[PDB]
């Protein structure tokens, strides 16, 4: 089975989404495991978002 | 015996070769081995877990 988290994240964010990374959104908000994570998918959705 | 000085060199030899070994073993620990420091504590005090 697999699971899908999904938020919303600003462009220099969306780098700090990966393994091992470290960023105030990474570590208060979600801190994706030190360890397998699976594909992270983003896009620029600003003309919804903003 | 009491004069000679070589006399007993076979078994002082052994306790030697074995006094090395351990000393060449304990030395090694603080070898670098290509790593950014050689103390298990320091690497992870100034370094981020990955």
């Amino acid at each position: 089975n697999v699971y899908a988290d999904s938020f919303v994240i600003r462009g220099d964010e969306v780098r700090q989404i990966a393994p091992g990374q470290t960023g105030k959104i990474a570590d208060y908000n979600y801190k994706l495991p030190d360890d397998f994570t699976g594909c992270v998918i983003a896009w620029n959705s600003n003309n919804l978002d903003s | 015996l009491s004069s000679t000085a070589s006399a007993l060199g076979k078994l002082q030899d052994v306790v030697n070769q074995n006094a090395q070994a351990l000393n060449t073993l304990v030395k090694q620990l603080s070898s670098n081995f290509g790593a950014i420091s050689s103390v298990l504590n320091d690497i992870l005090a100034r370094l981020d877990p990955p």
